[PDB]
């Protein structure tokens, strides 16, 4: 019911399997792991400085000091029926720095 | 045997007049003139427990499979640093005791300086000529905080590792040269080899040496100005009234010295700190909810939490939101360091002050201090607002907003209240000088008027109504027990009544004693007056 | 007589001569307005909720109201009225209890009947 | 300042995976 | 307080009579709008409610026997009769506010049910009560 009300980012509409979404675990504020995934509110909370990234909005932050959304990894299933990475991230991972932009 | 050791030690160092000068230095006796000693004693405990702690510690990041005292975590792949820190608490006899002593001493050290700095600030001991001391001390506290930070990051556990991840990612996200500077410090991407080595070699040498040098310079410079003191009876701006170094000051210093040492030895045993066996080896993927650094580092983390997402995108380049945090912390440090200069610009008074001043008589500075304390406390609370939120049942979003808004309205309310209370304390101080001590004897006059008996501290004119004594910068008595009108006049033990014969003489002797004391004190006052009119 | 030291009277702040006393009124408003700027600037984060903005605007309004009545310094005047059996400014109050104890002033002229009603015989007064 | 290069979805999507190999 | 010790007998005897009526009327009357049997809350707390008034009444009665005719208790008393000392009233103290703060700390301790907070609040309260009592006793500072 939740997968059907996801808003995709431009250029990554094909980065999900059936119901599976893979986001980088490293916070886009500072390199803390954002692993506090709330099952019902569908928000991912960072323990360090309390950024909430939406899971139904391609990882867009909705609270805290984080300004950039969480990078998403393409995934798919191979012939043997194991989950594999279909490609690579389309942006640098983790915290921002001076030279990081296009 | 003793006459001859001194004889052949003086015959070659000509030290009779040099030593006599040191042992005759007078030091003001006040409980707030000792808070600096606490920092010193805690520092001695740190460097002594620290040396013992380095005989068992290997600061290497090289991964090993653990087999040791801790039966859990056997078979777990950890760094060499973590394995040895885990060995000095489960395989070294009394090693946990010393480890905990070290950490407790670190905490006390930082709190021994903060409280000391507050004493210096409030009483105005940073004024001319004592600004080198203020600058030296400020550098001392910043370096103490930095030292503590790199100390608990040595074990390379999961909790401390996240602190290093935060610190590295703060550096890397600096405009222009934050990328090169990060790579110059860590020697590459985080984590790196020679990252626990540079930190270990700067925590047990670089910082200690710098700190020891600054401390020694600090103390020597203090011994040169021979302290400061509060206004009081017989004490002017060109003298020190207190006790000599021997036999009174030196013994009191040792007594208090070992008291602090003994207190740290109690907490080291009875109270757990930094239970690293429950935290596990550092792993970049694993994190915990309570990832606060340490109490003295909470303010920096609290600053990072309450800063909104304010990134500046400049085409091919980006300024992170955390940059503003750095800017803000930089401003706070600059404001703190260069305080004597800003205080004397807006007061226009630089007149070689040797007499202290009570906080109540400087409402602007006192209020600024309490304003800044509330700022620091709110940053500190915001730094651990996730443990506040759960344990005290408050919304975490609400806590963030309290921090954000509270940093503006908290300081404002603190200033207002503190200013008013300072003036209130000033007013209460004048009522006593004008009218006398308010005794609790509500007499009824024949007409029926209820009147309170007032005890004048000065001469009266015709019919009570004391001649108002001018303010003197000292503490005025407020109760009648402060003049010894409640003093117990029954010598003896708890059960022993004590013979009257020996009980009469002792009360007479003490009476003559305090009479002579008061006489000598008022004579000193008179001397100052007729000295100040020439 | 009260003394002024640095624009601050010893009458208002007793120990005006001992320490830093009184911030100039222009510095109390600089801080206030800078704070208002920060409080208005808080509305430019990523937060989706609107409860926090209600608090921001309310607090900003309270700050603005404060900084205006600190600036224009509103004053009023004495009411200058007369209420039932209340005397105007410049009336001297007789010591009623003194007049009661010794038969003077207000109690200066009592009828012999009125003396006995308060338990004192007129033969005792001359 | 508001957002670097992250933009919303182009058009709403739906599919059936049905990844089969018998 | 000559009449004060006496007027407490009124409520005392009233409540004593109501408590005995209550017990006997509640355990022996079946109304149909309730059940039969002694009520153990209105009985104990009304017997012991009369106890309070009796205690205060008796204490004031014993006290008023061994007091002389005071000017405040004399119908035709001059103002100059009490001319003297009315004993010792505390002019000021900070400790009431402190000990209210201490009870507040213990209060929140019990609310959150934090053992450390309860313990600290308990000993933060002992300290302030102690300082309240020892306020006028603090000896002149011995050097
Ligand atoms: C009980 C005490 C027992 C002694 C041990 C205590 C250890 C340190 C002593 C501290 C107390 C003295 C404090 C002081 O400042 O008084 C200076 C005092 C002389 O005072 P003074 O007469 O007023 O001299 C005028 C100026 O101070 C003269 O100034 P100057 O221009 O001639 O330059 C001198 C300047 C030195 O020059 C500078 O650094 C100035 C910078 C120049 C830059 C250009 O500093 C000194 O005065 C050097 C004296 C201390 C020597 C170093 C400490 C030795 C202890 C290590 C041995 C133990 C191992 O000198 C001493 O007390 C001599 C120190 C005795 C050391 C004993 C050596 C050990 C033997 C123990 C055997 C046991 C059996
Ligand atoms: C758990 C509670 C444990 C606290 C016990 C601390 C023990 C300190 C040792 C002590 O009492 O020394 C004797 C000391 C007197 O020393 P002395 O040798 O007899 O007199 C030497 C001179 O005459 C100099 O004396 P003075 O006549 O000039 O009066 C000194 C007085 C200056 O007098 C004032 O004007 C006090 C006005 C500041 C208090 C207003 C608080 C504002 C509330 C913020 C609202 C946020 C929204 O103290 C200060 O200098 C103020 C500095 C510290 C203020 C920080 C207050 C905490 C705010 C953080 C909120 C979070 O007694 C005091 O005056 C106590 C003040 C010492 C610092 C304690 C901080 C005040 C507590 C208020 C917070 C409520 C606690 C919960
Ligand atoms: C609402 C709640 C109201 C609470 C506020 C009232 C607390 C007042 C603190 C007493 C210290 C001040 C004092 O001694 O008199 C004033 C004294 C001036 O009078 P003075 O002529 O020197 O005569 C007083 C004696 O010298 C003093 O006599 P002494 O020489 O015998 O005493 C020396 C020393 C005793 O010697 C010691 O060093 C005692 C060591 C402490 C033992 C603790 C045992 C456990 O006194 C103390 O340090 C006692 C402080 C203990 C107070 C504990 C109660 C605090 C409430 C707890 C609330 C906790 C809230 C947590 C915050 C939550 C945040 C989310 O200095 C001051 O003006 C300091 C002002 C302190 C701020 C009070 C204004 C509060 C406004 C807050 C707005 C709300
Ligand atoms: C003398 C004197 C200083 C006079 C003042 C005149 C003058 C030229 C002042 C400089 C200009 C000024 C007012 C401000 C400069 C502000 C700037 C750009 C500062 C950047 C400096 C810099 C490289 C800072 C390093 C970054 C820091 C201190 C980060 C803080 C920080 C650290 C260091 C942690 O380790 C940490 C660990 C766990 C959680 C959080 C943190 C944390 O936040
Ligand atoms: C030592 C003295 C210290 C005393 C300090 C006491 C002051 C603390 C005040 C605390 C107020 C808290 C009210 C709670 C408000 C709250 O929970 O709202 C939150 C956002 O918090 C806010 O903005 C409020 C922050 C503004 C507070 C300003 C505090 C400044 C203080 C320091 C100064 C004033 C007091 C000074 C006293 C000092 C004494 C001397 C005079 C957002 O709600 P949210 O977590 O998103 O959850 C919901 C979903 O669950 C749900 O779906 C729903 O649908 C959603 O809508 C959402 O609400
Ligand atoms: C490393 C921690 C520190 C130690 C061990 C230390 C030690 C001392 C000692 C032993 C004194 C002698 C007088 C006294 O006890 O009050 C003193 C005085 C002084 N300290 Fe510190 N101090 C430290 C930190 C600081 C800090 C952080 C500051 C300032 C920001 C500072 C500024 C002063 C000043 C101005 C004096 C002079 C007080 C006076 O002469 O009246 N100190 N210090
Ligand atoms: C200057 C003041 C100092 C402070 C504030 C300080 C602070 C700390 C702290 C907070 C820790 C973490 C301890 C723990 O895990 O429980 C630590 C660890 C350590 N410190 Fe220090 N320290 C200081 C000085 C020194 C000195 C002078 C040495 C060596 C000569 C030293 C050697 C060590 C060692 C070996 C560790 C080992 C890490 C461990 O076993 O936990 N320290 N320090
Ligand atoms: C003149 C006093 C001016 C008071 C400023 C209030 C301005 C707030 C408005 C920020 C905003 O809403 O624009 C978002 C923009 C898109 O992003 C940015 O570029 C961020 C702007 C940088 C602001 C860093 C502030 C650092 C704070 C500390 C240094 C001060 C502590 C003391
Ligand atoms: C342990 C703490 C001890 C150190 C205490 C800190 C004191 C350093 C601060 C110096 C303050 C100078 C005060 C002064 O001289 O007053 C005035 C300085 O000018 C100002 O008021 C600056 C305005 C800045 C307001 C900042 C707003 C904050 C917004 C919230 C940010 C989120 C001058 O005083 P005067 O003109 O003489 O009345
Ligand atoms: C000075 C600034 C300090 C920075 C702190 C930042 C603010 C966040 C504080 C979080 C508080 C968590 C409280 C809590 O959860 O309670 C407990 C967890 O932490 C503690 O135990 C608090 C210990 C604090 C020291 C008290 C010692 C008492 C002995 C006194 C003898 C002298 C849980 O309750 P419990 O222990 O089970 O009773
Ligand atoms: C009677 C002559 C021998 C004793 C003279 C005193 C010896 C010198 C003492 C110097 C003390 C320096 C510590
Ligand atoms: S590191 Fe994830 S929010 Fe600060």
């Amino acid at each position: 019911a939740d997968a059907e009300k996801v808003i995709e980012r431009e250029g990554q509409e094909s980065f999900h399997y059936g119901d599976y979404y893979a986001y980088s675990k490293i916070c886009t504020h500072i390199g803390c792991p954002t692993s506090l995934y709330e099952a019902q509110t569908n928000r991912i909370l960072c323990p360090c400085h309390q950024s909430q990234f939406d899971a139904l909005h391609y990882g867009k932050p909705v609270f805290g000091p984080a300004a950039r959304a969480l990078p998403q990894l393409p995934i798919t299933v191979d012939e043997e029926g194991y989950l594999i990475a279909a490609g690579n991230f389309i942006e640098p991972l983790g915290p921002a720095f001076w030279e990081r932009k296009s | 045997s003793l006459a001859t050791v001194g004889n052949n030690l003086d015959s070659r160092y000509t030290m009779a007049s040099g030593i006599r000068r040191q042992i005759n230095k007078v030091f003001p006796t006040h409980w707030s003139f000792m808070l600096g000693e606490i920092a010193l004693y805690s520092f001695i405990v740190l460097l002594l427990t620290g040396v013992y702690l380095t005989l068992f510690f290997d600061p290497s990041i090289t991964k090993v499979i653990y087999d040791g005292g801790y039966l859990p975590l056997n078979g777990v792949e950890m760094s060499r640093a973590y394995a040895t820190a885990l060995d000095i608490s489960f395989e070294v006899r009394g090693g946990l005791f010393i480890r905990q002593m070290h950490h407790w001493a670190a905490l006390l050290f930082v709190v021994s300086m903060l409280v000391h700095m507050l004493r210096i600030f409030f009483t105005g001991a940073f004024r001319r000529p004592r600004e080198a001391n203020w600058i030296i001390g400020v550098v001392l506290i910043i370096l103490g905080m930095a030292e503590g930070f790199m100390g608990y990051s040595l074990p390379d556990d999961l909790l401390s590792g996240v602190g290093l991840r935060i610190m590295s990612a703060i550096i890397v996200g600096l405009p222009i040269i934050g990328t090169w500077m990060h790579w110059l410090i860590f020697g590459g991407d985080f984590p790196s080899d020679l990252m626990l080595d540079r930190f270990y070699i700067a925590h047990v040498l670089i910082i200690p040496a710098i700190l020891l040098g600054l401390i020694a310079a600090h103390l020597a410079l203090v011994w040169y100005q021979k302290h400061t003191q509060f206004p009081g009876a017989g004490r002017t701006e060109n003298n020190v009234i207190g006790i000599r170094i021997m036999p009174l000051f030196a013994v009191k210093a040792v007594a208090f010295g070992l008291i602090v040492f003994g207190f740290l030895a109690l907490l080291a045993g009875v109270t757990t700190i930094n239970a690293i066996w429950n935290l596990g080896p550092y792993n970049p993927s694993q994190v915990s909810a309570g990832s606060q650094p340490d109490v003295y580092m909470l303010w920096t983390d609290g600053a990072a939490r309450v800063m909104p997402a304010w990134e500046l995108y400049l085409g091919n380049y980006t300024i992170p939101a955390v940059f503003w945090v750095a800017v803000m912390l930089g401003i706070l440090v600059v404001l703190l360091v260069t305080y004597p200069f800003i205080e004397r610009k807006f007061t226009g008074d630089d007149a070689h002050h040797n007499l202290l001043q009570r906080p109540r008589d400087v409402p602007v500075r006192t209020s600024l201090g309490v304003m800044a304390l509330v700022f620091y406390i709110l940053l500190t609370v915001s730094g651990g607002n996730d443990v506040y939120a759960m344990q005290f049942h408050v919304s975490l979003n609400a806590m963030t907003w309290i921090g954000r808004i509270g940093l503006i309205v908290g300081p404002a309310i603190a200033y207002f209240i503190t200013y008013r209370l300072c003036i209130g304390l000033q007013r209460s101080d004048r009522e006593v000088l004008e009218h006398g001590i308010e005794t609790g004897i509500i007499k009824q006059m024949p007409n029926g008027a209820f009147i309170e008996v007032h005890q004048p501290l000065g001469p009266v004119d015709d019919h009570g109504h004391p001649i108002p004594l001018p303010y003197a910068g000292a503490a005025v008595p407020k109760q009648m027990n402060q003049l010894g009108y409640a003093e117990v006049e029954t010598r003896g033990g708890f059960f022993g009544p004590d013979p009257e014969d020996i009980r009469a003489k002792a009360k007479e002797i003490e009476h003559a004693n305090h009479i002579e004391e008061a006489n000598t004190l008022r004579a000193l006052n008179e001397a100052n007056i007729e000295r100040d009119k020439n | 007589e009260p003394e002024i030291y640095r624009g601050v009277s010893t009458l208002d702040e007793p120990s005006a001569a001992w320490g830093w006393h009184g911030l100039k009124r222009n510095t109390i408003q600089l801080a206030g307005w800078i704070s208002v700027l920060f409080m208005l600037g808080y509305n430019f984060g990523n937060h989706k909720g609107h409860v926090e903005t209600i608090w921001l605007l309310v607090i900003t309004a309270l700050l603005v109201i404060g900084l205006l009545i600190h600036l224009f310094e509103p004053k009023l005047s004495q009411v200058r009225t007369i209420t039932s059996r209340n005397k105007p400014v410049g009336h001297v109050e007789p010591d009623w209890t003194y007049d009661q104890a010794t038969l003077t002033g207000t109690w200066g002229n009592l009828t012999d009947s009125q003396l006995r009603s308060v338990n004192i015989e007129p033969s005792r007064v001359a | 300042c508001x957002x670097x290069x992250x933009x919303x979805x182009x058009x709403x999507x739906x599919x059936x995976x049905x990844x089969x190999x018998x | 307080m000559k009449s004060s010790a006496k007027l407490m007998y009124g409520p005392t005897v009233f409540m004593a009579a109501m408590a005995v009526i209550y017990i006997f009327a509640t355990m022996h009357v079946s109304d149909g709008g309730s059940v039969k049997g002694v009520e153990w809350v209105g009985s104990v707390a009304l017997v012991l409610s009369a106890g309070l008034t009796l205690m205060l009444g008796v204490y004031l009665h014993f006290t008023e026997v061994r007091v002389d005719v005071l000017p405040e208790d004399w119908e035709e008393a001059e103002v100059a009769d009490k001319a003297g000392t009315l004993g010792f009233f505390s002019p000021s103290s900070i400790w009431p506010a402190a000990m209210s703060g201490a009870v507040g700390f213990l209060a929140f301790g019990v609310v959150y049910f934090h053992y450390w907070m309860i313990a600290v609040g308990l000993m933060l309260l002992i300290f302030t009560i102690t300082k309240l009592n020892l306020q006028y006793g603090v000896p002149k500072e011995k050097h």
